[PDB]
């Protein structure tokens, strides 16, 4: 910060935040503004999120208020962000340059000769340069100041594509014939899309792009990831010859002059001729420095790898992504990266429903909640095509519990005597939501029934969020409080936190109504400023023992410790010491269950009843747990009796 | 339903009288590594009896705290009873002169902490605010009292605890 | 516990002297292999109150 | 069940049942509901009659 | 589309039809994944072909437990050294890998662990 | 520093670092010239905040290519262990390298840094001698061999403070939530 | 952003409901305007309030 | 079915409880063919009974190690006794001094080994921790005594063992 050691006081305005660090784990998939893109991520508080994906606004901000929200009750949330493939492209050099064409060689001109630039044959800049020549004195390369032309075709309505009359006028104190360049397009758009480090290095090197870099001389640095953010990035490469003699830098495309702060910021220098030290900044502010090298191997003072194509995509960085492989010689230019566009108000059902099934695999993530409910930010049939194919990841794991929401259109501003209708014919299938219907009846999802207004501290506004994420927030951090077999609903639980006000309040005679369909009920509490939900029922339709949301967690609970334990059982025999190990592990399991109150009884049935010699020949083995889980109070009923003077309990009641 | 004991662990263990340490930012690092025992406050609120014909009924008086006293190990070099004589010398000077700084300067935080029997993790935390030394204990210093290492009392003074 | 049972057969049941006139020893090993566990099959059964395993188990 | 190894999870109603296996021997001639007829064979525990003969009906 | 090129690769079809598999011995185990891991002597990540630490399960099963002991399962079997595998096959293709004889090698229930899960 | 607080703790600081017996110093520098001075190696003395005080207020050996042992502090502590280890290996000299001989080594300097990793000079150490180095081409040449994989203390140096001057209103239940 | 990092955007300041004489949008604004504006035509219309507006407002 | 015994030796065979050295580098290698006996340590961890209604069910208490105690032969010049006296000297000063070392110079490191009956290998083999001398053994020397090699015993302290 400072160079020497010291304190620094300062003033700003920053949005440091605290956390609540109670236990537990689900997943979610949505358009965040930066950050990996069909990876897997793991986010464990406010600031690693904002760090990581970037902060909130107006075409995004559902998906990142689901996903704080959480992030508020449990700690860790798997997270998945999806791009759309033909839309979406990373910060790149070569935007906002202007595509010059060599018309007329020239001969006999050298370095540093003057680029004229004319439109309407107005002089509009000059202070352009040929900057390569052969020994011939025919024009090899040239750099324009785009800045000043830019300043003119944004005035002139012209910016995205220039006219007939730019041209070019090389002029200088020697030429032997004159030379003409032609200028067509400024470059607005943007060359690549790169996702994933792992995969980086074919996409950053294809001919095309590779050509273009290599035509404007220019360092094969990209963002490191899809996004709007890119466009902030701004890089101050320097190398040896530069650094020691310590030179003015020349800033690109947009032209420009300035002193180096290299030796500043770092200790030392770049060490070698084959080495370039990287700084990145973004409002001004350093994020990252480095000390790399193209040489194909090179070591910094430890011994850890420091060659271009390694250090980036081993994964350590998370601003930029480079390349050795058509790096110019010697460079010591400030870029600044252009044309990042995230492309997230065209993202389609193929997106997001690519993005969840990476959540697929019953082995190799234990999430117990799969957040769903951000995507009902989205059109009524995007809302409905996504949620129903996230209940049948549900349905192909059985392992874990989905949550499910209305979309914003159901809901939000709609009088409640038709909110409630709209919101029942939703769910069944009716109306004009025939096509972006609800017909799921599984076990393993329970669907939410409001929508909240909350404030967005990092925009400083009052949004509307699909409630969802907190009540996958109750189901976590009931964990930490009670039992899984404990309800999350109630008065002493099930307590909403951060709040304005919900969508709708279901009146009595509207709750009963939604309670029969299946829709769990959210409503203000009994008065003031608390929220509770009100109510449980997974989304089936069919009567079934796993009705409500209690049993159906415990049941999750149990298949999730005896699907463990029964796993040291595969490839042992099937003899009589395999069968007594299952049973008494189990049964002790279970009586643990039985002594806090999860269950009234159980048994435990694996022996020669069912394990017969006809299961033993065909590598199997088989038991049989029966289980009578805890019922509950729903229904309060009391009765106030008005009775007489005289008439005394003696009589009436006779203690 | 013998079994029904576990109800009174589902946190998963009681808590042990030994799994402890008390931090005083005053005195660095080494002093909570030093600090042998210390009594986990206590909180009185003393009733008031107010009668009625010849019976009384109770209801709750003010409160109050008694005073902090934990034991701590002596270093070869007293490098804690040093610095705590040094700290009482703020609240009323040791020795020959007659002088003492104001509250603000002799007060300080200190925190007591209960671990669970996974040694990384805090499970109860209570801060106490404005301890003050009252009183440093004799170290009962004798040629017979072979076989023990150096230990002795040190009673605060406390305004609340949290 | 590699193999469940095991026969060696090596005798003049198969020795006969119109394999010895040609330089040659037999001999016959018939080994069971052990089984193994592949495939665990659990049920859960989320029986009623009331109805109880004395009833629909009996102890 | 699967064709993979593996645990399979499960839910169903069945009637897995518990045997008390005390010594003793004695003759029956019935109507069962099904497997073979006119010949003598033998039953050890419940679990073998509900598989060779079948569950109980009406007649 | 990968596991479907792995079957088609192990029993001849498609584009694999010049570079098949016919293999139908008893001495030969087929492997089904590829590994991703730490080089400490360049310091990079590579991939690698997963066989050796199979091979590395069926030698070291010998001082543990006896030769008719399988090396696949959770008491035994764990890969050592990993990041990630390059597929992760959920049970409705785990299947169809498993009855064209490739063996599946899968992460663990949870966490870091990853294990051989068939013969 | 040596009978305060153990030889891997900086010499610098304002609890530490306190120049006894002054009149004044030469120069007194000034944030930017203090800066420009430090990248060159050279440790900058100054006025204590206030009053009689003068404090040694940065670490750098002379050093201007980059290294670990950059920090006096960490030069320090390799000097430490290089004056011990250094000692406790002459008990070696004229040995056989035989089994005995490695366990030897290995125990006592392993037993030696795990104190100072008690201490917390270091955060981890590992210490690597056996037949993975003491191949036989070693010992035909009557040479012995051991390596110690030592990561130091990190310290504080740059102290940033944020004051944020809010308004009434717009309260810390909304702003920052606890 | 003003002084304290709140927001200042035309469509936010009114919407969160800090206003209480005036609202305005953004969405249409003219470029560098800097006229004072006299508003008009304001009306209440309470003598026409029907059972209908009562009634939906009590409920 | 009596051939069930050989799961009890897949390993190959019993353990035999002769085939041990102890090591301990303080006092080279002659040590470790001059150490006659040795005990592989015990684990010791008490139990805690808590009770309820009228029955107690038993939690884990804290950790506790007992006392190393091993056997010597003594050579015709003393080379392990004088050794040992000697080291103990550094725990507290034996004769007319009254001086003793700091504890990170007076403890020491050993290990105890027990071979497979292959004499080559070594199938298990603990570290003890913080090793020294509380106790050297009388020798109980006497002209009736005849026809035996002269053996002490020698009781260390120890922090802990892996």
């Amino acid at each position: 910060p400072l160079v020497s050691p010291g304190i620094e006081l300062k003033e700003t305005s920053v949005q440091s935040t605290v956390v609540l660090n109670a236990t537990g784990r689900a997943a979610i998939v949505g358009k965040f503004q930066w950050g990996p893109a069909y990876q897997v991520t793991q986010i464990t508080n406010e600031v690693e999120l904002v760090d990581m994906f970037g902060g909130p606004n107006n075409q995004t901000a559902d998906y990142f208020m689901s996903a704080m929200n959480f992030l508020q009750y449990g700690n860790d949330l798997r997270t998945v962000r999806v791009v759309n493939r033909e839309a979406a492209k990373n910060a790149s050099p070569l935007v906002d340059n202007i595509e010059w064409e060599i018309t007329t060689a020239g001969s006999n001109y050298e370095v540093g000769d003057k680029i004229t630039v004319k439109y309407a044959d107005q002089v509009v800049d000059d202070t352009g340069s040929v900057t390569e020549v052969d020994s011939d004195g025919k024009i090899k390369s040239v750099f324009i100041p785009t800045s000043k032309i830019i300043a003119y075709a944004k005035s002139i309505n012209q910016y995205p594509d220039l006219g007939s009359s730019w041209t070019t006028t090389i002029t200088s104190q020697s030429s032997g014939v004159s030379a003409v360049i032609t200028l067509g397009k400024i470059i607005s758009d943007s060359t690549v899309l790169l996702t994933e480090p792992e995969t980086a290095h074919e996409e950053m090197t294809k001919t095309e792009f590779q050509t273009a870099l290599a035509k404007y001389k220019m360092p094969g640095i990209v963002a490191a990831y899809p996004g709007e953010l890119g466009n902030q990035l701004e890089i101050e490469i320097v190398s040896k010859a530069a650094f020691d003699k310590g030179e003015q830098l020349t800033i690109y495309p947009a032209g420009g002059k300035r002193a180096s702060t290299a030796k500043a910021v770092f200790g030392y220098g770049p060490q070698t001729d084959t080495q370039y030290a990287i700084i990145v900044r973004r409002d001004g502010a350093v994020v990252e420095s480095a000390v790399l090298s193209t040489s194909r191997q090179d070591k910094d003072i430890y011994g850890n790898n420091i060659f271009m194509d390694d250090y980036f995509s081993k994964g350590s960085s998370r601003y930029i992504f480079a390349t050795a492989q058509g790096w110019p010689e010697g460079f010591a230019g400030v870029i600044r990266l252009g044309g990042g566009v995230s492309a997230n108000e065209s993202v389609t059902a193929g997106d997001l429903i690519q993005g969840w099934d990476l959540f697929g695999d019953r082995e190799a993530l234990r999430v117990n909640l799969l957040i769903a409910g951000a995507c009902a930010g989205e059109t009524d049939e995007i809302a409905s095509t996504v949620q129903k194919h996230v209940s049948s990841i549900a349905d192909e794991r059985q392992d874990c519990l989905a949550l499910i929401s209305p979309p914003r259109s159901t809901i939000v501003n709609i009088p409640l005597t038709r909110a409630v209708d709209n919101l029942i014919d939703w769910r069944q299938g009716e109306g004009s939501y025939d096509s972006a219907n609800m017909n799921i009846n599984t076990t393993y999802a329970a669907i939410d029934g409001n929508y909240k207004y909350q404030y967005d501290k990092y925009n400083d506004v009052n949004r509307w969020v699909p409630l969802a994420a907190d009540i996958a927030g109750l189901c976590a951090r009931t964990d930490d409080i009670a039992q899984p077999w404990m309800s999350p609903a109630g008065y002493r639980r099930g307590q909403i936190l951060n709040c304005i006000k919900l969508a709708i309040e279901p009146r009595q005679a509207h709750r009963d109504r939604m309670y029969q369909a299946g829709i769990n009920p959210v409503t203000g509490q009994g008065t003031g400023d608390g929220f509770i939900l009100f109510g449980d029922k997974t989304a089936t339709t069919v009567p079934t023992p796993f009705d409500r949301i209690n049993v159906r967690r415990l049941f999750n609970m149990l298949k999730n410790n005896i699907g463990d334990s029964s796993k040291w059982q595969l490839f042992e025999l099937n003899d009589n010491f395999t069968r007594s190990s299952f049973r008494m592990e189990t049964s002790q399991y279970l009586a643990g269950i039985k002594a806090l109150g999860g269950v009234y009884d159980f048994r435990v049935v694996c022996d020669t009843t069912n394990n017969t010699p006809a299961v033993i020949d065909r590598n199997e083995f088989v038991a049989s747990f029966y289980i009578k889980p805890a019922r509950s109070i729903n229904y309060i009923t009391l009765n106030f009796v008005a009775t007489a003077t005289g008439a005394d309990f003696d009589e009436l009641i006779g203690p | 339903e013998l079994t029904d004991i576990t109800r009174a662990f589902e946190s998963g263990d009681f808590a042990r009288p030994n799994l402890f340490e008390v931090e005083i930012p005053y005195l660095g690092r080494n002093f909570s590594f030093k600090c042998k025992a210390a009594p986990m406050p206590a909180g009185i609120v003393e009733k008031v009896p107010v009668g009625y014909m010849n019976r009384k009924i109770n209801v709750a008086g003010d409160r109050t705290y008694d005073d902090w006293t934990v034991t701590i190990y002596n270093d070869d070099k007293h490098e804690v009873r040093k610095a705590i004589i040094a700290w009482q010398a703020q609240a009323h000077a040791q020795g020959n002169d007659i002088s003492g700084m104001t509250p603000a300067d002799y007060k300080k935080v200190a925190t007591v902490r209960q671990f669970s029997r996974d040694g990384k993790t805090i499970t109860n935390e209570h801060t106490i605010t404005g301890l003050w030394p009252t009183n440093v204990g004799e170290v009962q210093m004798d040629w017979d009292s072979n076989n023990e290492v150096e230990t002795f009392e040190t009673t605060f003074a406390i305004d609340w605890w949290e």
